[PDB]
RNA sequence: AGCAGCUUUACAGAUCAAUGGCGGAGGAGGUCAACAUCAAGAACUGUGGGCCUUUUAUUGCCUAUAGAACUUAUAACGAACAUGGUUCUUGCCUUUUACCAGAAC
């Protein structure tokens, strides 16, 4: 009976003992990273128009309307800033 | 991972899955596309009780079995480097937070979720608005709304077949 | 063992009662399979468990403390070996 | 005679343990009772 | 369930074909056995061969 | 992945005067030592793997297990992205 | 403990007709014997009622009720343990017996 996967199934008809021993012997910027970079600035300036639509909204006070024109012109806003910026930057 | 030992046999195979599948709630049983019996179970006895069910009692019939293998699962250790698109839509990941990972692991409207969002894991305000869906411990988010709006429930679809068979 | 054709350690040896997948290079080798663990879970650990009974999994962990070694020692006494109670 | 002498193995390795080589182990009821059942078997064929 | 056959090895076997094994050998012809029928309504078996004798065979117990 | 007869391993050492129970209630995932893009990790025929080629050899296992693999032909963002753009990619660093 | 109730196998006193209650008209053993029974739908008989079978003799099922000794769940009278036959597959072999050692009946 093998044990490990070793022996052989029998002693019988081998004319061995079966006797099995371990073997002591054996032992520039792609881009696609810039395309990046420009979609987080600009994911900014959209971050904090939906940071006043969430003040506004929750401060409960505004319509639906007037809550989105704010966010126009925030958004306006920081776009002309962010425009303004990148062509001085380019400059 | 099994199969039948004799390829005629496995019809009958296939009924005695169905039956485990119904004795023993925990195990999973799935068929992979390249043929091969996949059984997921809580451990080593339950697995030895269920095969034995099977070859002994639903079965009958001899069926083959690889050595215990595991359910892996596939994640990224960082931001990906750059917004590639594909055709045949350009979509980056990031490793999520150990405290969601963790919470979402245990189970636990939109204005308010985004409370949840800002208030114990700190993420932007236009994460915590536009959060499509989580599934199977993951996350996908959006970030005019018309234009994207279209198809939301058809990105959804493609973002829930990947988070199942990933690259 | 010996449906198995497998002789555990000190175990007894018998003739044999029974004369793509899992090739090596599909096969994850984490830990060997020990024959020990083929007569623990005889299902598990082979592929054609023929002949096969299923063994009794466990028994509690043995507690019982020992005595009748000193004369006077009493029937009922806190033994080294068990932990305090410091509560 | 195996059985025997397989039982006189563990017998004399038991009863030896701090006496070595020798003479004096007695303990013939393992023996014994192999032989016992050797005739329990061999009485119908015998008698046949 | 059985089935008996005959052959010229002089031998006459009882196959249980429940099994497909031999269970029952019925000793006694002196030479090769030709012919066999099993009686309609008793546990009995006819033989008979070259040595010119009919042997009736109870199938229990395997005497002619 | 490594729990293969831990059981009978602890039962046997202690000679039963030791048990335990596994179990998976608390979901841990763990990150599989080595990289998953280490193409070149040394992985043994019949031996267990080293460490640093676990993430690779758990990989290339599973894959040849279902057929996604024919060999070393593992996973790389050239199977998806344009072979230009690829090509480009491994001259910049990023993966080769 | 004292007091109270219920109960009566005993003792005492009173009573002692009938009726009722209660109890009764061998025990322990035997390296004695005979007979029966002991491995199965977890798997037992009888009495009573219904249906079927049976054809004067009883079987099977359902239902109601009474009893179920011994043996058995990491299954079995035996906390133990021999041999033989047939068949198959092996061993040593030089043919049989006698044998090797696994299986099945
Ligand atoms: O040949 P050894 O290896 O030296 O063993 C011998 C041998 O026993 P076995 O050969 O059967 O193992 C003797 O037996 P015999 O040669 O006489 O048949 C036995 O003596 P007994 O006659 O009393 O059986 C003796 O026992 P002792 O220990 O008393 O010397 C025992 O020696 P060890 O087994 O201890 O080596």
């Amino acid at each position: 009976m093998s044990y490990n996967g070793i022996g052989l199934k029998s002693a019988k008809g081998s004319s061995t003992s079966g006797h099995v021993q371990r073997s002591l012997a054996s032992n520039r910027p792609l881009a696609v990273q810039k395309q990046i970079e420009t979609h987080m600035e600009k994911r900014e300036i959209e971050v904090q128009v939906s940071e006043l639509r969430d003040r506004l909204e929750e401060e409960e006070t505004l319509s639906e309307e007037q809550i989105d024109k704010k966010c126009e012109a925030l958004r306006a806003k920081l776009t002309n800033e962010w425009q303004e910026q990148q062509r001085m930057s380019s400059l | 991972v099994l199969q039948p030992l004799l390829p005629r046999e496995l019809p009958k195979l296939l009924d005695a899955l169905n039956k485990i599948s119904k004795y023993y709630p925990g195990v999973i049983i799935k068929v992979e596309e390249s043929g091969e019996h996949v059984i997921l179970g809580n451990g080593e006895l339950y697995m030895d009780c269920l095969l034995y069910d099977l070859r002994a009692s639903y079965a009958k019939i001899e069926i083959k079995i690889s050595d215990p293998l595991t359910v892996f699962s596939e994640s990224c250790s960082n931001e990906s480097f750059a917004s590639i698109p594909v055709s045949n839509i350009s979509v980056a990941a990031e490793p999520m937070d150990s405290k969601m990972i963790q919470d979402l692991s245990r189970n636990t409207n939109p204005r308010k979720l985004s409370k949840i969002l800002r208030t114990e894991y700190g993420w932007d305000s236009l994460a915590s608005r536009n959060v499509w869906s989580f599934y199977n411990g993951n996350v996908l988010i959006n970030d005019s709304p018309e234009l994207l709006s279209k198809y939301k429930e058809q990105i959804i679809q493609g973002f829930y077949w990947a988070v199942k068979e990933g690259p | 063992g010996k449906a198995l054709n497998n002789a555990i350690p000190g175990g007894p040896k018998f003739e044999p009662l029974y004369p793509e997948f899992n090739s090596i290079d599909r096969v994850i080798f984490r830990v060997p399979i020990r024959s020990e663990y083929k007569v623990a879970f005889p299902h598990l650990y082979n592929s054609r468990p023929r002949s096969v009974r299923i063994p009794w999994y466990n028994n509690p962990v043995s507690c019982i403390i020992q005595n009748d070694e000193e004369y006077d020692t009493p029937a009922l006494f806190f033994d080294p070996s068990l932990n305090p109670i410091p509560h | 005679i195996r059985a025997c002498k397989d039982l006189k193995h563990i017998i004399y390795y038991k009863f030896n343990k701090n006496l070595g080589k020798g003479p004096g182990c007695g303990f013939w009821q393992p023996a014994w009772r192999v032989w016992l059942n050797f005739l329990r078997g061999t009485i119908p064929l015998l008698e046949r | 369930p059985y089935l008996f056959s005959v052959s010229e090895d002089k031998t006459v076997k009882c196959w249980d074909l429940e099994k497909n094994q031999i269970i029952r050998d019925y000793y006694g012809h002196l030479s090769g056995v030709r012919t066999v029928s099993i009686h309609p309504t008793l546990d009995l078996i006819a033989t008979a061969g070259r040595d010119s004798v009919i042997k009736l065979w109870d199938m229990r117990t395997r005497i002619p | 992945i490594e729990s293969a007869g831990f059981e009978t391993d602890l039962r046997l050492s202690t000679n039963g005067l030791g048990m335990c129970q596994l179990y998976f209630w608390h979901k841990i995932w763990r990150k599989v030592p080595g990289d998953v893009l280490d193409k070149d990790a040394f992985i043994p025929k019949l031996k267990p793997a080293p460490i640093n080629s676990l993430s690779r050899d758990f990989v290339m296992k599973t894959r040849r297990r279902k057929g996604i693999s024919t060999s070393n032909d593992g996973p790389t963002l050239e199977k998806y992205i344009s072979a230009e753009l690829y090509a480009q990619l491994r001259e910049n660093g990023l993966v080769p």
